[PDB]
């Protein structure tokens, strides 16, 4: 249910090589909150990936901890799959974490290191989120 | 490094 206490979800940016704008996923809810995939090019040269949490919401009394693994998808083999792990107290003012150089653009765009097909680039999210405070009072 | 951060 949504009130499970991890989940692994993806997204999948097409026409990648011509991103611009920052793109959002659409929600997977854990602990009954909606979190979301974010990409952004930042400097083209690198690739920005973070995940969001409960942005939408007005209320400024929400916060839940987590810890995930943030994840770009190498459809040719997935042990050449590359990730990196945060860990982050989410909240109105710091609704996302993440990192702006996760990967050389480069490198993800590169046609012959097998993250990219069709140009369409699959992000994946492992999140295990605490209890929110906060929240369901 | 890779940028560790809010994503602004
Ligand atoms: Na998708
Ligand atoms: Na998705
Ligand atoms: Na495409
Ligand atoms: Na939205
Ligand atoms: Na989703
Ligand atoms: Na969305
Ligand atoms: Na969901
Ligand atoms: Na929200
Ligand atoms: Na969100
Ligand atoms: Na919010
Ligand atoms: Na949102
Ligand atoms: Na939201
Ligand atoms: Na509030
Ligand atoms: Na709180
Ligand atoms: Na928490
Ligand atoms: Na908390
Ligand atoms: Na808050
Ligand atoms: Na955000
Ligand atoms: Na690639
Ligand atoms: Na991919
Ligand atoms: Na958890």
């Amino acid at each position: 249910t949504s009130w499970r206490s991890e989940a692994t979800f993806q997204f999948t940016v097409e026409r990648f090589s011509r991103l611009s704008e920052s793109v959002l996923s659409p929600p997977c809810f854990v602990r009954n909150l909606p979190w979301k995939i974010m990409v952004m090019p930042r400097f083209q040269k690198s690739v920005g990936f973070f995940l969001q949490c409960n942005a939408e919401s007005d209320s400024t009394s929400w916060s839940c901890h987590a810890q995930a693994v943030l994840k770009i998808i190498n459809y040719r083999d997935d042990e050449k799959s590359f990730s990196r792990r945060i860990s982050h107290l989410f909240f109105h003012k710091e609704n996302d974490w993440g990192f702006s150089n996760f990967m050389a653009w480069s490198e993800v765009t590169d046609p012959e290191k097998g993250f990219i097909d069709d140009d369409k680039v699959t992000f994946e999210v492992f999140v295990q989120a605490d209890a929110p405070h906060g929240v369901a009072w | 490094d890779p940028g560790e951060g809010p994503s602004t």
